[PDB]
DNA sequence: TATTGGCCTTGAACGTGCCTGGAGACTAGGGAGTAATCCCCTTGGCGGTTAAAACGCGGGGGACAGCGCGTACGTGCGTTTAAGCGGTGCTAGAGCTGTCTACGACCAATTGAGCGGCCTCGGCACCGGGATTCTCCA
DNA sequence: TGGAGAATCCCGGTGCCGAGGCCGCTCAATTGGTCGTAGACAGCTCTAGCACCGCTTAAACGCACGTACGCGCTGTCCCCCGCGTTTTAACCGCCAAGGGGATTACTCCCTAGTCTCCAGGCACGTTCAAGGCCAAT
């Protein structure tokens, strides 16, 4: 049995050499048509679109991720939690 | 709904790419709600160019248009 | 003769003639809130009489500036170049 | 070249009995200015986008539909709306 | 009716909002519509803000707009908050709050 | 040792008005630009926009890094807090 | 060494108006620090804008054009 | 007889390319003889560049193409174009490998 | 229209065995039309601010003194100049 | 003596002159608006793996609270320091006008550089496979 | 420090799909002459930026002091991590039917361009009522 913490790290190595995509590629879509119902019905998408969204959004997780990191290990901890998250959305900007 | 297809090993494979080491129990509700937030913005700005040209279906010059409004330009796709 | 004393007018003093006795009176008392307890020459005998009298004549309150600011003309502009014509 | 006069009326017509001082007046020219830029420069990107050699005022709905939040934007809409209307009736 | 703003309803210069838009290099040729459009939001605007300033001035016992009714004005709007987020206002201090 | 400090805060968020004293500045100011050309000129209006500018840069500066502060269970500011935020601004 | 013109009790007022209730000791350096470096990156760029139109003159609307640059704009100085 | 404004200029990127978008994009009334000739050179000095980082970073990996990773590894490595290419995200790019040191076993 | 084939110019002449893939000249196309843009909308604002309805290589130089860091700013500015002397050198 | 008065500073509202830019009218040419056709291209089914999501559950390391202690930061007062406000003197350089030429727009032939289509073969990804090195504990 | 034992790297084999090298033609880059004005250049008027100087007084600096706050330590209990079974729906391949994007003649209304008339908008100089300051009281 591996001590808790190492397998996390081997993960981290691991998922920072690669460049594929993370999210499921179906459920992807129906939530990415999902939303668009709202704006018009009936609506179609060029592979090419939905492609760039999920890049776009696995950026914008990712950064987010290192940004909740960075505010975690301010407040001396390892673990991060929600109110990470709430902090480096303020300091970014996004939240009002 | 749908937003349950983002499951918890997605956000905890996304987090590991961030280099977060140990996650709470509350992170991936938090994730759901900004993914949703994010979709939605980016969508409603491709959605009006799509409007806007007369068609009916969402082309990625919307989404590069849309993602360059938000100050997040985007390589690789024309 | 200003109507709030008797005294010469000297112009236009929250609403109407006025002389810079009264004019001064006025200001002084709206702006430190004063609050005491109860003819040219009995003009200083009691703040009340002149105070109630200012009033009473129809010269107003809202014209003194709570934040005091400095030049350009009031709401009452209008209204004092319209009887000033005359 | 300055907004002050349309920006005075404007005020009478909100605020008739409430003045503006000089600074106030600057700042509502800078704003004026800088509305006028984003619109006319979204309005630009999207003539060029479609191939078009003419920005009407179905580029500035548009514009004025990415640009401003929501009740801010329908409301804007609506006016304009109005407006082109009211000036197309003559 | 002879000026354009007077047929479109405006407060706003027609003429020199077209003016603008032609010589600024935005297109080639600028429609009959644009300048109506472009006119009437920016009215809107400056009513939307005018006002609110005063309201903020009036709530004091305030009679003329300074810069710093400007400032809270924006700041207590959500949406013009929003539109003004990155933007700084010459004597308008910051909200009173914390 | 807290009353003090919040009349302060109380005061100087209803003053509005410039918190530097304006010939330090305006030498401060000479003194930057000297380095990029020489005999240089300015007109008063530069020097007081560049000063207020910069006044309400680190008003919003300080407001980042006090929150920064208080994640962190504490009620003093430190070097590291403003680090972090300007960090996380994305600021090089 | 102008940059001590810009004195300890400034800088808590600063501070203060962002609501700052305590301050360390070491704060005042780091702030002369950020200072130095948001005003040298406006003045290059105001300094570049002056030497365009052979001017020896900086103008107010050369330092709003920059700070207008860095997405930083400023109402009240004109433009 | 012809001869390409480039050859003349000493580049590689088109020079007539460059002066027919400048005088559709709606930039200026008028566009003087010597501009296109320095965006030019300035864009092929810029290409230059990265295409030699891009280059040493796949030689690293021992590859003789250039993928979207090299690009992203390039820029990222050099602290001018990544202050460049600041807010751009790079299909297919990734990320650099960093971890905390406080998160790394005592 | 595209600049692939410019791109392998300047590739082949600094890495002379080296190739590139499709998705490689994707980006490197996007890099080069933001760039252009960045540096055309620049020069137009510089030209406004004058009043002058020209851009010369003056707006140039100007622009990618804004635009660029100082070292990318410096050499770029060499080359520039460099180029529209060998030009006008000719006729 | 803390209250009367008199003179002095003040910042948006008003008049006046004049000029440059908006309004009206007319015409020519091209940009935008509709149809008709063609054929990629997007959506929708069906069935067989099989990799990925879901689930159970023991425990170990980390979040969190309580308490003690030392010094750094706040507060107050006496004493320097120099910022702030005028007045005066003296140009450097911004700001506008005039002349006239050098440069860039525009048009018509003319030619060659650069997109499209089509083989083809060499870099790169995938499998064993033993070799070697990270973890863990006792 | 030594021992299992998973995770990882250094090695060929192989074959497949895309990078890369031709052809033909069309369409955009080049040439050359003519012409109208944008901009270089020189000269003159006058704002305004920069120097000093004296006096007053509020900010800056120094210093003693004591208490509130940061930080280290200890204990305990929640709750995430690592691993071994079940359950599920994501991929992959094929296929077929339209739906909508792309292209092309074509025609007609919309907008640029020029010329003339004259009032809206900018620059001033001048109120002028209201807040501010002073001595005699
Ligand atoms: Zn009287």
């Amino acid at each position: 049995r591996y001590r808790p913490g190492t397998v996390a790290l081997r993960e981290i190595r691991r998922y920072q050499k690669s460049t594929e995509l993370l999210i499921r590629k179906l459920p992807f879509q129906r939530l990415v048509r999902e939303i668009a119902q709202d704006f018009k019905t009936d609506l179609r998408f060029q592979s090419a679109a939905i492609g760039a969204l999920q890049e776009a959004s696995e950026a914008y997780l990712v950064g987010l991720f290192e940004d909740t990191n960075l505010c975690a290990i301010h407040a001396k901890r390892v673990t991060i939690m929600p109110k990470d998250i709430q902090l480096a959305r303020r300091i970014r900007g996004e939240r009002a | 709904d749908n937003i349950q297809g983002i499951t918890k090993p997605a956000i905890r494979r996304l987090a590991r790419r961030g280099g977060v080491k140990r996650i709470s129990g509350l992170i991936y509700e938090e994730t759901r709600g900004v993914l949703k937030v994010f979709l939605e913005n980016v969508i409603r700005d491709a959605v009006t160019y799509t409007e806007h040209a007369k068609r009916k279906t969402v082309t990625a010059m919307d989404v590069v248009y849309a993602l360059k409004r938000q100050g997040r330009t985007l390589y690789g796709f024309g | 003769l200003c109507p709030v004393c008797g005294d010469k007018v000297s112009g236009y003093h929250y609403g109407l003639l006025t002389c810079e006795s009264c004019k001064g009176f006025f200001k002084r008392t709206v702006q430190n809130n004063k609050r005491y307890t109860c003819d040219k020459t009995q003009r200083k005998r009691c703040p009340y009489c002149r105070f109630q009298k200012c009033l009473s004549v129809g010269m107003k309150l809202e014209a003194v500036r709570a934040d005091r600011m400095r030049g350009g003309r009031n709401k009452f502009g209008p209204m004092y170049k319209r009887d000033r014509a005359l | 070249e300055s907004y002050s006069v349309y920006v005075y009326k404007v005020l009478k017509q909100v605020h008739p009995d409430t003045g503006i001082s000089s600074k106030a007046m600057g700042i509502m020219n800078s704003f004026v200015n800088d509305i006028f830029e984003r619109i006319a420069g979204e309005a630009s990107r999207l003539a060029h986008y479609n191939k078009r050699s003419t920005i009407t005022s179905r580029e500035i709905q548009t514009a004025v539909r990415l640009l401003l939040p929501g009740e801010l934007a329908k409301h804007a809409v609506s006016e304009g709306t109005k407006a082109v209307t009211k000036y197309t009736s003559s | 009716a002879k000026t354009r703003s007077s047929r479109a309803g405006l407060q706003f210069p027609v003429g020199r909002v077209h003016r603008l838009l032609r010589k600024g290099n935005y297109s080639e040729r600028v429609g009959a519509g644009a300048p109506v459009y472009l006119a009437a939001v920016l009215e809107y605007l400056t009513a939307e803000i005018l006002e609110l300033a005063g309201n903020a001035a009036r709530d004091n016992k305030k009679t003329r707009i300074i810069p710093r009714h400007l400032q809270l004005a924006i700041r207590n709007d959500e949406e013009l908050n929003k539109l003004l987020g990155r933007v700084t206002i010459a004597q308008g201090g910051v909200l009173p709050n914390i």
